[PDB]
């Protein structure tokens, strides 16, 4: 949160889950 | 990926063919297919081109139903391009088209994607909608329940992920449970599950377990050949090495992630955050060199006090040692080297107690309490924090009492006492306002608004922001 009184902080990464289907299936 | 060469030529063939025969539905189906290949190659602008023309053929000649997947994919690409407003447009149209038909499955997909876009906006009101849509998606995956296995595991994934961004323990439970579901029945879901598990572990300070989980997320992304995937796995393995003082390994993992990101045409923002991390670690390296030089200075002052004991140069060298220790806790706290911080804090307290100073001893109590909280040693943290509070009372120090109260409330929150946490925040505001110190009021208000925002109290939080 916030500590009360220049820090060197890197950005991490997260991984969300897509929806399972936005693709169309043509005929052949 | 040796098959993605011709697998496009055949799809571009079929698109030109449905264009030559006026088969509008198949014009749009093959536009969608090729746009999806372009998306899986990191060509998001070019995916948007023949996703826009799929949308246009569907709007012009096709029934309304066709608009429903096309709006998802469109809304997805805008998300990967960091176009959030643009995404939200089609994301919400997706939700509408799924509600008016009430097919539930597509309603689940639209809600998962809405929660994704909102979660991603918030890290850059938003958390409320994020939790709302992720919870709705989980409930629509439970209602849907070897049928909707992927959606169920993915909803567990996303709900656990949303927890930690400070409910580490329920996140642990959800992610471990989703992994249990996977084993109950090398998948791309296991990737993100291992990923966020390693992330929550490395938040719980258990490095080796986080190392293992991040490491297999990387491995699985290498097997699936998910380039952006292992770029995120390397960036988090670099975060692991950075928080534990291993900077050369951190820059190694960050350069590896950079090379992964720079091999895709439309992953520019990820590559810029990787560059940013690389220079942050470069700067922390100089900070560490300053650390070690001042440590040598401290060794010299210690030999000067050993020789000048009882001389009254003992007190002078003692205050010189206190000054070195203060510089040292400051540098040790920029980088996240909290163990060295505890070392310096404790030795500051020993030389404050010897020097019979109430003020320095209260400060050393505050810094040892912060050092203990940042280790996630919460009980030891509250004991040192109350030590510092009661020492600040004995003297004419209101600042110290306010500080101690605010940080004590921080510990209380991170331990699961949301109530006592905000109560301590508000007491800290009381002392803060009572002594006309503006910044401690600002910080207390910030954690007060935080406590309320995470508790979904819009009115109160918006009032504190003022």
């Amino acid at each position: 949160k916030q500590t009360a009184r220049k820090q060197l902080a890197t950005k991490a990464a997260r991984k969300s889950a897509p929806a399972t289907g936005g693709v169309k299936k043509p005929h052949r | 990926m040796g098959r993605d060469e011709m697998q496009m030529s055949e799809a571009k063939r079929a698109y030109r063919s449905a264009k030559e025969e006026g088969n509008r539905q198949e014009e749009a189906r093959w536009a969608n297919v090729i746009g999806d290949i372009l998306k899986n190659r990191g060509e998001y602008v070019e995916a948007l081109k023949w996703f826009r023309i799929d949308y246009d053929v569907s709007v012009k000649y096709l029934p309304e139903k066709h608009l429903l997947p096309t709006c998802q994919s469109l809304g997805e690409v805008y998300l990967r391009l960091e176009h959030f407003k643009d995404a939200l447009i089609y994301q919400k149209k997706h939700l509408e088209l799924a509600k008016d038909a009430s097919d539930l499955v597509e309603q689940q997909r639209a809600c998962t994607q809405l929660g994704r876009t909102y979660y991603e906006m918030f890290l850059r009101y938003s958390i409320r909608n994020a939790k709302k849509y992720f919870k709705s998606a989980m409930k629509l995956a439970q209602t849907l329940k070897s049928s909707f296995l992927k959606e169920y595991i993915d909803a567990h994934n996303n709900i656990g992920m949303l927890q930690m961004e400070d409910n580490l323990e329920e996140a642990k439970k959800l992610l471990i449970r989703g992994l249990e579901i996977c084993n109950e029945e090398d998948d791309d879901g296991r990737s993100r599950l291992h990923h966020n598990l390693g992330n929550v572990y490395m938040e719980l300070r258990m490095w080796d377990k986080s190392r293992e989980h991040i490491e297999q997320d990387i491995i699985i992304c290498k097997k699936i050949e998910h380039r952006q995937g292992e770029a995120k796995g390397y960036i988090n393995l670099g975060e692991l090495h950075y928080r534990v003082q291993k900077y050369d390994e951190a820059i190694l993992c960050y350069q590896k992630a950079l090379n992964l990101a720079q091999s895709m045409e439309d992953e520019d923002a990820l590559a810029s955050q990787i560059d940013q991390n690389i220079e942050t670690v470069k700067k922390a390296i100089e900070v560490m060199d300053e650390l070690k030089k001042e440590e040598q200075n401290l060794k010299k002052l210690t030999r000067n006090m050993i020789i000048a004991k009882g001389t009254s140069q003992e007190r002078k060298s003692l205050l010189q040692q206190n000054a070195s220790l203060d510089c040292l806790i400051e540098k040790s706290s920029m980088i996240f080297a909290w163990l060295k911080h505890c070392e310096y804090a404790k030795r500051k307290k020993r030389i404050a107690s010897e020097l019979c100073d109430k003020g320095k001893l209260s400060d050393s109590f505050l810094v040892i309490g912060e050092s203990y909280q940042k280790l996630r040693k919460f009980n030891k943290a509250i004991k040192w924090y109350t030590k510092s509070w009661e020492m600040y009372k004995s003297i004419g120090n209101l600042e110290g009492q306010a500080l101690a109260k605010v940080n004590m409330g921080n510990v209380l929150d991170s331990n699961g006492d949301w109530a006592g946490a905000l109560d301590a925040f508000q007491e800290g505001y009381r002392i803060a306002v009572e002594a006309n110190l503006p910044s401690v009021q600002l910080s207390a208000l910030e954690n007060m608004h935080y406590s309320h925002m995470i508790r979904f109290d819009n009115i109160e939080e918006a009032r504190r922001l003022q």
